């Protein structure tokens, strides 16, 4: 969904 | 929410990632967002 699943890649 | 400021969506991801993500800055962070609370 439009929920935050995009993991920040460091 | 109860933990968490009015920026936020607490999603613990099927990989093991609870991203506390702010919707006014659109930032996905694992850092304590409640830190920003003074925003109010």
């Amino acid at each position: 969904a439009g929920s935050p699943n995009l993991s920040p890649n460091p | 929410q109860s933990f968490l400021p009015p920026g936020w969506e607490m999603r613990i991801a099927p990989n093991g990632r609870p991203f506390f993500y702010d919707h006014n800055t659109k930032t996905t962070t694992w850092e304590d967002p409640r830190l920003k609370f003074p925003v109010h």
